[PDB]
């Protein structure tokens, strides 16, 4: 249950990054990648460098999608319902690993907008990527 | 992996009473049944949709046969089991690209067939001396990612 | 999404447990308990023993209330609200900790049911299990 | 707790940065707010309802002052790591009865918030080689469960 305390809390979170979805995607990526090495088994094609236009590039994917789920959060499940599916039929992410990119595009939010970023917008800006990451896979089974 | 010297004479002698061929092949091809983010590693397998056609296809009957030969290959390599898994590890990571998470779900399956074969000769204290086989077998499965 | 193909598999399913709720849980615990050690620390004033009409006791509470669940599962939400309450509000038992008794009470049917859990069951038995788990946390932020 | 020689003049040399006193307590104040599942132990702290009245709660304050002490108690015990933090794993596991888990809800927030008082500062190169400091500062705290 999300209350219109993290949706209106994000529209202004979030709504700081806007230009900023193509660095703050692309690099939301390679923290993932550097961290947690269990997350570029799946880029197998890809490049796991910096810099490599495929994430940079994929950078502008991930986050320009999450624009218009936090634009189209009033219904998400009908916000992005190509994208819930164009994994589970056709490319699927394994629940557990969208956890392992749940918790690193709070990071490019926590230095890359500090002021914005506050306690509650921790909260607010968690329950949005704790759901984002269960929509896509509301077709899992 | 941390086990007893107690314990074990119960987490490995109950394994010869296993079917490597079917059981082994019964567990993967249950994986892609209920936990079905797996298939996407056994696409070219002809078909995998229903229940009965993926408990069946046949490279899945056939896959789970030596998928065991090596798990069953190591519960006597419990000492080693991250360097028997080894060149195993470093493989489902750039060639097959098998994330490490996908061992865990079918390590744990494996001891969800061995209670189904089993019954109640799975005591309570038995599947815990072998969860931890699995839950064990997953991260030497895992240890060789970059 | 859960088809009419589970929900109609567990009523066939855990349909054949019923009088054996009573061990059926009792003993789902201790199995809960003995493999993963991070979940007996929920149960301080109780046993960790074998036979603790503690857990034993228990085992008809967890278990005689996931008969309701199957009952109404054509309304969980619904169907045992108060108790998707009495965890965040009175005793939470913490998400991961669900799962871990999630894939334990898989066992005592997997087991004290063979002929009955069939690989399409363990699907149907487990997608219900899936939600159960995730009905009672409906109210955690 | 594997650890590069290279990496870790990265995640050690920004440390000294950091204020146990009021980022310690700032990162646990921040887990009963967000990962709110952890407020169970913390019961007997008078008001922590609103997250102002969480991130500004005196004893929530005062034992993220300390948590914190450890975690940098053991920031140069990086290679016994799990026997240093031992005495304060078994008993997280009799006493406070602390789930293993809260020590991982923990050590992410610690990641997320010094992303927070540090910005640009933290590199991806530099996440990575701490992520690996905290998912392992947590196994320590956990070895100690029977
Ligand atoms: C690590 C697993 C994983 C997770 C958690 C994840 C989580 C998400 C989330 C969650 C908040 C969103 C909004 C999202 C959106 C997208 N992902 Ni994800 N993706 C993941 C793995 C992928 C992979 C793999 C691809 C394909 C990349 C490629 O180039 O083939 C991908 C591709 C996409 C695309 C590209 C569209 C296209 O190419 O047609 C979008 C959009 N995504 N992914
Ligand atoms: C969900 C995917 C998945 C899982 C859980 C899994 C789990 C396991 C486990 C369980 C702990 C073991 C012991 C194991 C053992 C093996 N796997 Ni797995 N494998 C998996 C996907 C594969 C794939 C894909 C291949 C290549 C198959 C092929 O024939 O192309 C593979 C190949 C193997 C091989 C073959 C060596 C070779 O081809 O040179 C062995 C041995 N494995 N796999
Ligand atoms: C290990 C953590 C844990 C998990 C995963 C868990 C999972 C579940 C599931 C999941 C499928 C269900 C249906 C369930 C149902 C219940 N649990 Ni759980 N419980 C857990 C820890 C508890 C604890 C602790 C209590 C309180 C026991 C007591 O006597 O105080 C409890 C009490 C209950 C009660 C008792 C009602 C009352 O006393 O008013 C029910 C019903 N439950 N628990
Ligand atoms: C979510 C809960 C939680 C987490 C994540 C957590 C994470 C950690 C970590 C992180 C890896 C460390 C090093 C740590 C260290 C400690 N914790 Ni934690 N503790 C937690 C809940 C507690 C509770 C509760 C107590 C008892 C506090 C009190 O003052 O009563 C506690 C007490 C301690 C003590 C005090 C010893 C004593 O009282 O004799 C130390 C030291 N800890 N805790």
């Amino acid at each position: 249950v999300l209350s219109p305390a993290d949706k209106t809390n994000v529209k202004a979170a979030w709504g700081k990054v806007g230009a900023h979805a193509g660095e703050y995607g692309a690099e939301a990526l390679e923290r993932m990648f550097l961290s947690f090495p269990t997350t570029k088994t799946y880029f197998p094609h890809f490049d796991l460098s910096h810099g490599s236009a495929q994430v940079k590039g994929h950078g502008k994917k991930v986050a320009d999608a999450l624009t218009n789920a936090v634009a189209h959060v009033d219904d998400m499940p009908n916000a992005l319902s190509a994208l819930s599916d164009l994994h589970a039929h056709k490319l699927r992410v394994d629940p557990v690993n969208f956890k392992l990119l749940s918790h690193c595009l709070l990071v490019t939010l926590a230095a890359h907008l500090p002021a914005e970023f506050t306690p509650a917008v921790h909260a607010s800006l968690d329950k949005f990527l704790a759901s984002v990451s269960t929509v896509l896979t509301s077709k899992y089974r | 992996v941390h086990l007893t010297p107690e314990e074990k004479s119960a987490v490995t002698a109950l394994w010869g009473k296993v079917n490597v061929d079917e059981v082994g092949g019964e567990a993967l091809g249950r994986l892609l049944v209920v936990y079905p983010w797996t298939q996407r590693f056994f696409e070219s397998f002809g078909d995998l949709s229903t229940p009965d056609a993926v408990m069946g296809n046949p490279k899945v009957k056939a896959h789970g046969k030596k998928v065991l030969g090596a798990f069953s290959d190591g519960l006597a390599h419990l000492d080693n089991l991250k360097g028997t898994f080894a060149t195993l590890s470093e493989l489902h990571c750039d060639k097959l690209h098998v994330d490490p998470e996908n061992f865990r779900l079918l390590g744990n399956v494996l001891v969800c067939v061995l209670a189904h074969h089993f019954g109640k000769e799975f005591t309570p204290p038995v599947q815990a001396a072998y969860q931890k086989v699995v839950a064990g077998v997953a991260n030497a499965l895992a240890h060789k990612y970059h």
